């Protein structure tokens, strides 16, 4: 099956700006009758993908003239002159000369803007919990910027990775920044053994990882 | 019936409906025909003389003015069949044909709507003349097209239209040795004539290559692969010139047969 | 086999009531049925659907035979060229099974049905072959819709199962290949100093050659599957060339002397002691 | 004819 | 035209599912159906086409036996069924229309979401949590609110009748080991927290519960 | 091929304003006087053109 | 071509040794397969004889 493989993974660039998108195919993918048959398909979250550009040359319709695109047998690339808000979604590459046909790997879009440095708080258990037998701990991080994101489970002196969620959220329209709920679900016969709870957060903005930390005795 | 056979003469009265005559009013309109072609199979591609036959039904639909009547005036009859022989056809036929058999085979009769509609499905052999590319061959892809054409009536009379973009599929029976890949239709006019007007189809088809494979190319490698042992063999056996000549003999051989098969033309010699 | 068509020459029977033609025979002297032109008279419009170079409709158009109730009875010749897959899996021992579909083309089933004038095509006028047997022809009754038409159109559709006879290509085909193929092995029993193994071994590969080939002007081109003959014809040409290798192997081997090669140690000890006496050859 | 045998090899490898 | 997919789907692994792709408006059987796999990570996978007039079927290396295409040409439908199901099939599969070397892929389905898992239904289990007593009380504080131990999706988590709708963040479910959860942070001032009263609600249409706890200062 | 040919036949005038300013019409070539033109060097003996058009 | 590559052994079984014994074999085998050709020509070309192909 010819490969397709998509540079770069991501494209952050605010409103106004030159978007670049490269394709690459691991053979030619030129056809006999003179056209190459390569479509570029975008899907906003939570909808089916759209067609956007088919023969490169050429252009679906309904679409903004903005977009273009151009290339040879085994590079091509696609443009966006003018970025908008509408246009943030995920791009793919696909060529129709070689059966099977193969979609690209996908290269994200994101608008890029003044980085802001992570609201980070972090939320004990409840009585409900107390009462059921369980100990939720979260770790919330609000509104930052960009990617450069990571939490450390730091408890009473020792690091725990085992039972540690990852979920993120993604960039926003109000404000365009990003959010993570990491938690450390642990249980009575071991809620209440440890003492200190802290949850290290590190970001690009604060070099020195933020602290936020809660003591079990009271 | 009564009220049948009523209608059909009125509406046939040689006296009152010539069928040498198109049915435009108003002076010098034009007669929209809509044409759509549906294949049934896909009989033979016949690469030595390039020619594609298939099996297809051709309908056609037009407006007659002439063809009308009002329902309760005959006891209610909504349609009606006539022979097609004594109604006004267009005369769209295979422009592109070999043989010379630009019709089509049965004329069978046409459905008359009492608002003067025309439906007329018959069915045809063709045999259609197509370029044949032998390069890839034994996994080569053909592209054969069809090209419907009024030969009597130019594009001020009568109008072609596609009543789909694409050939139907609704009937097919699979070929066994081509595939079908794509058979789209597309409306063609001259910028430079204005009085042309043609709709034509691309067939598409991918070859299956398992058989040629099988009975040809892997007898072609077994006999190169003898090419070589010429040299690994003793001077003292007495049997290189067997050897030798034997293989250029098989490969003459399957030389004349495969351009028997698929001939090597001008543009383009097999690999 | 070669193109798929199926050629047969048949009877079309009809039968149909007709309500204008009909009289008293007791005003026409006891006139009680006549035969008239079949082209001045409606007439289904009967046509086979799958025809394959031949003519859609029947053309000869012989006199019906109307009598004096109404009744029309329509009885004429046709030549039919249709379209079946043929299925060579087992050829010469192969049985086929070739369709042929007839229905009205313009009328649906509110307008003209069809029914089984007898379940089992008639064979009292057949006219054997020698090639095929009809092993049983029976006429299934079909209706179905179409894209073209939103009424239901009836078919009668004939399956005609016949059995090839495989004496004519048994003796010409498949026991001169047996007899080659008994020769495919005797190359290895062949001496090194006759000096004609080569011929042998070039002589039966040519041959398996021809006879593929040969195989390959009566099958269809279709790759759906694949005849058991030419399987077994590729799989001996492949030994063959194989034994063909092996054959100047050791013919080269044969010919060597201290003058240009040296035995290896190894060689001496296998093909000396162990192959030689597990093969159950014992040296002087 | 073991030189030519070299030769031959490598053109019918590259035949592919 | 327009392409109508089979509803969401939950079979055990090892069980065979089978959707189907409906295509009104258009000449069915002259049209390829392209099946088109997207993993909830990332990535557009083509599994194969067919086209439903003749027989003809493709499928890509990856999915070569593991997937197999049937059409129904007297109702407009294609068939996918796809074999002895894991934990890695779980994914949302599009079907689409295609003619290849021509006009290309305009038209999609809705989706199909499938889920493959040995859990069943189960109903959320929402408990509300609040800012630890140990922490500094400032003018902007984040709230808490978690579900976990429901099956399927989805789970919508809204306030009482949209009371503070803009500044949350919530965040995609993830699965512990056989169940997902959920959680949700919104700011409000802490001149607001405690006077006005802010809950979470929590709907699950496929367990048909609604519940409503309010979070309450420690 | 297509033979082309032409001739005048002064039987088969009219006045275009009489008839609505008709330019030309078209008839079946079987109904009028033809000049028999034919190819003699054929083989197989066929020399009439195919089909007779209007 | 293949008639050209026919053609080229003709001379070769004047450098070919007595002793290999394989003379007839050469030579025999371009006779034929130059009789085989100039078969399938006659096939081709009309059977006249206003003039012979080069
Ligand atoms: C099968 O054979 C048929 C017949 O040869 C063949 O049809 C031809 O296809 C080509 C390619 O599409 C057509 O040429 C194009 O026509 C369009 C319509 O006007 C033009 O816009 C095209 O030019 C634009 O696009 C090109 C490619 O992007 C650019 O290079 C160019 O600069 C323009 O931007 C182009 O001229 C041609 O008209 C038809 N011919 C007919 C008679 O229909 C068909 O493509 C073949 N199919 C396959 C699969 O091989
Ligand atoms: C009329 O002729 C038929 C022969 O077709 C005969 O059987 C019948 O008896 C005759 N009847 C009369 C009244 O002559
Ligand atoms: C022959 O083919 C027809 C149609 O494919 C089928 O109905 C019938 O059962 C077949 N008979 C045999 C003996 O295979
Ligand atoms: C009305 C008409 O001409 O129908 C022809 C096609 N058929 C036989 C499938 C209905």
């Amino acid at each position: 099956d010819v490969l397709m493989t998509q540079t770069p993974l991501s494209l952050p660039v605010s409103l106004g700006d030159q978007a670049s998108i490269s394709c690459r195919s691991s053979q030619s993918i030129v056809h006999s009758n003179g056209n190459t048959y390569l479509e570029w398909y975008l899907q906003k979250p939570g909808q089916s993908p759209k067609l956007l550009i088919y023969k490169v040359s050429n252009r679906f319709s309904g679409v903004p003239d903005r977009f273009s695109g151009s290339g040879s047998g085994t590079d091509f690339t696609l443009k966006i002159s003018r970025v908008e808000a509408e246009d943030l979604g995920v791009y793919y590459c696909f060529q129709g000369s070689h059966v099977p046909w193969t979609f690209g790997g996908g290269t994200k879009l994101e608008i890029k803007r003044a980085d802001a440095a992570p609201t980070v708080s972090i939320f004990p258990p409840s009585s409900e919990q107390l009462t059921s037998g369980g100990a939720s701990v979260v770790c919330f991080l609000n509104n930052f910027y960009p990617k450069d994101i990571n939490v450390k489970w730091k408890i009473d002196g020792s690091e725990r990775q085992n039972g540690v969620l990852n979920s993120w959220t993604d960039q926003d329209s109000k404000d365009s920044t990003y959010s993570m709920s990491s938690t450390l679900t642990l249980t009575k016969d071991e809620y209440e053994r440890h003492n200190s709870y802290t949850c290290e957060a590190t970001h690009k903005t604060s070099t020195s990882p933020i602290v936020k930390s809660f003591n079990r005795n009271e | 019936t009564d009220t049948e056979e009523r209608l059909v003469e009125h509406l046939l009265d040689p006296s009152r409906y010539n069928k040498l005559i198109r049915p435009a009013t108003n002076g010098s309109e034009l007669v929209t025909v809509q044409l759509m072609v549906s294949l049934a199979q896909l009989i033979s591609v016949h690469e030595r003389e390039q020619i594609m036959t298939t099996n297809v039904w051709l309908t056609q639909e037009w407006e007659d003015y002439r063809l009308t009547w009002k329902p309760e005036e005959f006891d209610n009859m909504k349609k009606v069949r006539l022979p097609s022989k004594h109604i006004w056809l267009p005369d769209v036929v295979l422009y592109n044909n070999a043989d010379g058999m630009y019709e089509v085979s049965f004329y069978s009769n046409a459905v008359v709507s009492y608002d003067g509609s025309i439906f007329w499905l018959p069915p045809a052999i063709y045999k259609s003349a197509c370029k044949i590319e032998v390069k890839h061959f034994p996994f080569d892809q053909q592209n054969c097209t069809m090209k419907f054409r009024s030969w009597t009536y130019d594009r001020t009379e009568i109008d072609l239209v596609l009543k789909s973009e694409v050939a139907s599929l609704d009937d097919f029976t699979p070929s066994g040795e081509w595939d079908i890949v794509a058979l789209p239709g597309r409306r063609n006019e001259n910028p430079d004539d204005s009085t042309y007007v043609d709709i034509t189809y691309d067939f598409i088809i991918r070859r299956k290559p398992l058989f040629y494979t099988i009975n040809l190319i892997i007898p072609c490698v077994l006999i190169t692969s003898l090419a070589i042992l010429v040299f690994y063999l003793p001077s003292d056996c007495g049997e290189k010139m067997t050897l030798c000549i034997s293989v250029l003999l098989a490969l003459t051989v399957f030389l004349l047969l495969i351009s028997k098969i698929v001939p090597p033309t001008s543009l383009d010699v097999p690999l | 086999e070669k193109n798929q068509m199926m050629t047969t020459n048949v009877w079309v029977k009809q039968e149909w009531h007709d309500y204008k033609l009909r009289w008293d025979p007791a005003d026409y002297e006891n006139v009680t049925s006549i035969r008239i032109p079949s082209e001045l008279i409606w007439r289904p419009d009967i046509v086979l659907y799958n025809n394959a170079d031949g003519d859609f409709a029947v053309t000869h158009l012989t006199k019906a035979h109307l009598f004096h109730d109404g009744r029309v009875q329509w009885t004429p010749p046709a030549i039919y060229k249709s379209s079946c897959s043929i299925d060579v899996t087992f050829f010469p021992f192969d049985q086929q099974n070739c369709t042929m579909k007839f229905g009205s083309w313009t009328y649906d089933k509110a307008k003209i049905d069809l029914v089984n004038m007898h379940s089992r095509v008639d064979q009292l006028d057949f006219w054997e072959s020698g090639e095929w047997v009809i092993v049983d022809a029976v006429g299934t009754y079909n209706t179905r819709k179409y894209e073209c038409c939103a009424e239901i159109y009836p078919d009668i559709t004939y399956a005609f199962v016949i059995r090839r006879l495989p004496l004519f290509y048994t003796i010409n085909l498949i026991i001169p290949c047996l007899l080659i193929s008994c020769l495919t092995v005797l190359v290895f029993y062949l001496p090194s100093e006759c000096g004609e193994k080569i011929t042998l071994c070039i002589s039966v590969l040519l041959s398996l050659t021809v006879f593929l080939l040969l195989i390959t002007e009566i099958i269809p081109s279709t790759s759906l599957v694949i005849p058991l003959i030419g399987e077994y014809l590729l799989f001996t040409m492949i030994f063959v060339t194989l034994s063909i290798v092996i054959t100047v192997f050791v013919l080269n081997v044969h010919h060597r002397s201290p003058r240009t090669h040296t035995m290896p140690t190894w060689v001496r000890r296998v093909f000396l002691d162990i192959v030689p006496r597990l093969l159950l050859m014992k040296r002087p | 004819d073991r030189l030519f045998l070299w030769i031959f090899v490598f053109v019918c490898v590259f035949g592919t | 035209v327009q392409l109508q997919q089979s509803g969401a789907e939950v079979m055990k692994p090892g069980a065979s599912v089978k959707i189907s792709c409906k295509g009104t408006g258009y000449t069915f059987s002259s049209y390829w159906i392209e099946w088109v796999k997207q993993r909830p990570g990332h990535g557009l996978e083509r599994i194969g086409e067919i086209l439903p007039g003749s027989g003809s079927t493709n499928y890509n290396e990856k999915f070569r036996g593991k997937a197999t295409f049937t059409a129904d040409k007297s109702s407009k439908t294609a068939y996918m069924q796809l074999s002895s199901l894991t934990s890695e099939d779980s994914a949302v599969y599009y079907c689409a229309r295609y003619l290849p070397y021509y006009y290309a892929m305009d038209y999609w389905g809705q989706g199909t979401s499938v889920t493959v898992s040995s859990a069943k239904t189960t109903p959320p289990s929402v408990y509300p949590l609040a800012p630890g007593s140990a922490a500094q009380t400032n003018s902007m504080v984040t709230l808490g609110c978690l579900v976990k131990g429901y099956f399927p999706e989805p789970v919508t988590v809204t306030w009482n009748s949209g009371s503070l709708s803009s500044g949350v963040h919530t965040f995609p479910a993830v699965l512990q080991s056989d169940l997902y959860t959920l959680s949700s942070s919104v700011t409000v001032p802490s001149s607001t927290w405690p006077s006005e009263t802010v809950t979470c609600n929590v709907a699950h249409p496929a367990s048909s519960t609604k519940v409503d706890k309010k979070i309450v200062p420690r």
